[PDB]
């Protein structure tokens, strides 16, 4: 019954946000927590939720799991409609990629002793950027089976070889002491719409007009800037007339480009003035005394 | 007041949605109630986490309702162990509007946080408004001689995210969110949304006035006071001085727009020059 | 095909010597099936039995199934041929071999299971292991392509409704195969409604 | 097919073979798409006579690759 490389770990939006927030808060500690979910089948590991375990003390490493805290949290979460078993643990790697150290391997051995299909999730809150979170899921490779000449898991599909392993993970024992499970995300329409409200500006400031004194001062300042920018733009055109093609970019290093700044100022003033005029014209119709 | 703005993080929204869904899996419920944890920054609330608490109420009677405050304290301790800087700042519920017993629940919560904030989080995806509506309990001293009671004063609510929380949200909104639209289009869409929101608010006021006129609701004598001020605030855009000032301002902005467009056209001609020269050089060497 | 079987075993031997992974092992098995498809010639499998034994779990399911590709169209005798290849009962890891045998039987009589549909239906009905049911579903669908037989459809729908991922994948594929081009409202409704209810991605 | 008809077993075999991405054994379905390239001469008894057709082209144009 060898594990399949097509196995996937499905992390919910709430779970992902919880681990990202906890990992960023605990930087640079390798703060850990438990992942509640359900082993749907031999190929799916759903992660419905997670909860963070408190840190015993100082030290940038994964501490031992507190059984009392885990039991209390599980028992109390079962009281409010969260009867999901622990499907593994997550812990943070603040900036050195996603992999497992020796301490992480020893910690994951405990979960694998409890549940053979437990998953150790590593999230890098430091290297994660908007639209791309650095995350990975791991499960230990048993030394006895691999040493004798057996693959850790069977490949019955291409699904397990779509993500090229990072060299940082490979150096730290990936595909030698542990293997990576492909991570997919479960997003529903409701949660996506709820998250869409982030940075959603209020209706009041849509019709709100900027202060006209500050608007005029900004317009005058930017136009005075474009004055010098065009004065330099003429010289830039003449210089680029007589300039070799090797200096098209090297000579632009360290010296401001009048064309780029002119474009930026034009875009800024067009947007600001057009928006202000349109908002004033809309307000002259909407808020009228008659 | 003691609260100027309440910032609700996306983690709170996701936790509230998950709590509502997992409780509603039973198939018989109306709303769910939980506790909000956050920090304090000047007079701006920073609601950043939440946890569900057991809660139930009677469908008919509003005075019959049970909230597990011992559960509240125990999970407050458990969360405080994880994050000591996140303290109880109020509570939440997913009921689409307020409830008559919300004041009693806020009184219960006020023991743990004296200036508790109730953030009604509508799970249903409203098209225009924010899912959060923040309120704080105040003692309304009426001038009609009626005895002072406890009411919910509204508080401006905003959705803001931590850096990692924003990173996660953008990862989850990678496909749905369209960032190709320029800033100008974004501002014009903001103006459209403001028009829609103003229309919705005016329609709500009109519906309330319609109910009052037919006697479905009594005359509040305070909403009418506010409405008289609202109608007085409507400016006269037909005044000669205002029209002249508006024309002068529009021309002042239009000359700037003209200068920007002229510079843009010249820069575009320069780009066309460079493109044609590059094409001619490429075809000459080949 | 058998008379003009001008296959080149040198290429197969040359690439078998370069095999170092299970993925390449099953790739070589499938390739050997391809270059000997319809030729009933299992020479490469015969002289490399000890290397073929390296296949484990679903690879076995593939390897046995490769037989059906090699013996495709060998309608003269296939139940006896498969029983010659595969013993009736075996304890250690024989579910994969039995499922692969049923799938290979379906492959031999692809689109022409005139009398093998009955045997495959009986085997699928009298099956307990999920791998055996997966292989039997694949074989039954392969042997009833476009026939739209109601008994096969009912048995395959029951297997699909068992809500097992391994069984469900083959059950859905064979449900589509048996009602190939029938555009029947009942089949579409059943399959789509199940796909909107099942929680196993293999079934989907 | 040679007459222009849509060979349903070929299409089905190719489509399910493309599903080898999710399931390796499904690659065997490609055997369905395998249409033999043959010209079979027959008689009134539906038997196979020793008939030698002529290909009006160089033998190397359409021939098996030379074994290594
Ligand atoms: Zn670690």
């Amino acid at each position: 019954p060898a594990v399949d490389t097509a196995e996937q770990v499905y992390i919910s939006s709430l779970a992902l946000l919880k681990m990202l927030k906890h990992g960023r808060a605990g930087v640079p500690m390798e703060v850990m927590g438990l992942m509640l979910g359900e082993f749907v089948d031999d190929y799916t590991v759903r992660v419905i939720d997670v909860f963070a375990m408190p840190q015993s003390g100082t030290g940038v490493s994964v501490e031992a799991v507190d059984p009392v805290f885990q039991a209390k949290m599980l028992d109390m979460l079962k009281q409010t409609g969260r009867p999901e078993m622990v499907v593994g643990w997550y812990h943070s790697h603040p900036g050195f990629g996603c992999w497992l150290s020796g301490v992480d391997i020893n910690t994951q051995q405990s979960f694998e002793a409890l549940s053979e299909r437990a998953v150790a999730v590593v999230v890098d809150p430091i290297q994660s950027v908007k639209g791309k979170v650095v995350i990975d899921a791991f499960r230990l490779i048993n030394a006895n089976m691999m040493v004798l000449g057996h693959e850790p898991r069977q490949t019955t599909s291409n699904l397990g070889h779509l993500n090229k392993p990072s060299i940082q993970a490979l150096i730290h024992g990936l595909n030698r002491h542990y293997y990576s499970i492909t991570i997919n995300y479960r997003k529903n329409e409701l949660e996506q719409k709820m998250l869409l409200n982030l940075h959603k500006k209020s209706w009041m400031e849509g019709l709100t007009l900027q202060d006209y004194s500050e608007h005029c001062k900004h317009n005058e300042s930017v136009v005075k800037e474009m004055l010098e920018l065009a004065k330099n733009y003429n010289k830039a055109v003449e210089e680029e007339d007589k300039m070799t093609p090797e200096q098209l970019a090297i000579k632009n290093v360290g010296k401001q480009d009048p064309k780029r700044h002119l474009e930026e100022h034009v875009d800024v003033l067009m947007t600001s003035n057009i928006v202000q005029c349109l908002a004033a014209m809309l307000d002259t119709v909407v808020f009228k005394l008659i | 007041l003691a609260v100027q703005k309440v910032v609700v993080h996306p983690l709170v929204l996701l936790s509230v949605v998950d709590h509502f869904n997992r409780i509603g899996k039973v198939g018989n419920q109306k709303r769910v109630v939980g506790v909000l944890l956050g920090s304090w920054q000047k007079k701006v609330l920073d609601v950043s986490n939440s946890f569900a608490v057991p809660f139930d109420e009677d469908d008919k009677d509003d005075s019959v309702w049970f909230l597990d405050h011992d559960y509240l304290e125990n999970m407050y301790g458990m969360f405080k162990k994880v994050n000591a800087r996140e303290r109880i700042v109020g509570w939440y519920h997913t009921g689409p509007k307020l409830h008559k017993n919300d004041i009693a629940i806020n009184e219960l919560m006020k023991r743990y946080c004296p200036n508790s904030v109730l953030v009604i989080i509508d799970v249903k995806p409203k098209d225009l408004g924010l899912p959060t509506e923040a309120y704080i309990s105040v003692e309304e001293v009426h001038d009609d001689g009626t005895p002072t009671s406890k009411t919910f004063e509204h508080v401006t609510s905003e959705i803001g995210a931590e850096e990692a929380e924003e990173v996660g949200v953008e990862h989850l909104l990678r496909d749905i969110k369209d960032t190709t639209v320029g800033t100008l289009s974004q501002r014009i869409t903001n103006q459209v949304h403001g028009l829609k929101g103003l229309n919705s608010k005016l329609l709500d006021i009109r519906s309330y006035l319609e109910k009052v006129a037919t006697g479905k609701l009594p005359i509040n004598h305070q909403i009418i006071y506010q409405l008289q001020d609202v109608f007085n605030l409507l400016p006269d855009v037909s005044l000669q001085e205002f029209v002249k000032a508006f024309y002068l301002k529009t021309n002042d902005q239009m000359v700037v727009v003209y200068l920007a467009s002229l510079i843009r056209s010249v820069v575009a001609l320069h780009n066309l020059i460079n493109n044609k020269i590059a094409n001619r050089d490429a075809e000459k060497k080949e | 095909l058998i008379r003009n079987n001008n296959t080149d075993l040198m290429i197969l031997k040359n690439t078998k010597d370069a095999v170092r992974n299970s993925v390449c092992h099953t790739a070589t098995v499938i390739a050997n099936s391809f270059m000997h498809c319809g030729t009933t010639s299992d020479q490469f499998l015969r002289d490399n039995l000890e290397w073929l034994a390296r296949a484990t779990n679903w690879a076995k399911f593939t390897a046995t199934a490769s037989l059906g590709v090699i013996h495709k169209g060998h309608e003269k005798e296939a139940l006896q041929l498969m029983a010659t290849y595969l013993p009736k009962d075996t304890s250690p890891g024989s579910a994969y071999q039995e499922g692969g045998g049923l799938y290979a039987l379906g492959l031999i009589h692809a689109n022409h299971g005139g009398d093998i549909i009955d045997y495959l239906l009986n085997q699928l009905k009298n099956a307990s292991n999920d791998i055996v049911r997966h292989g039997g579903s694949l074989g039954l669908g392969l042997a009833a392509m476009g026939t739209a037989r109601q008994d096969v459809y009912d048995l395959l729908k029951t297997n699909l409704y068992q809500d097992d991922a391994v069984t469900g994948e083959a059950a859905g594929l064979a449900l589509g195969l048996v009602m190939l081009g029938s555009k029947n409202a009942q089949a579409i409704e059943d399959m789509v409604g199940y796909a909107q209810e099942t929680q196993h991605e293999k079934i989907l | 097919s040679r007459t222009g008809h849509t060979h349903m077993p070929s299409v089905v075999g190719v489509l399910v073979f493309t599903q080898f991405w999710f399931w390796f054994p499904l690659s065997h379905f490609l055997s369905l798409a395998y249409t033999p390239t043959c010209v079979i001469g027959l008689n009134k008894d539906l038997k196979m006579p020793k008939v030698q057709y002529k290909s009006n082209c160089k033998p190397s144009t359409f021939a098996y690759p030379a074994p290594l």
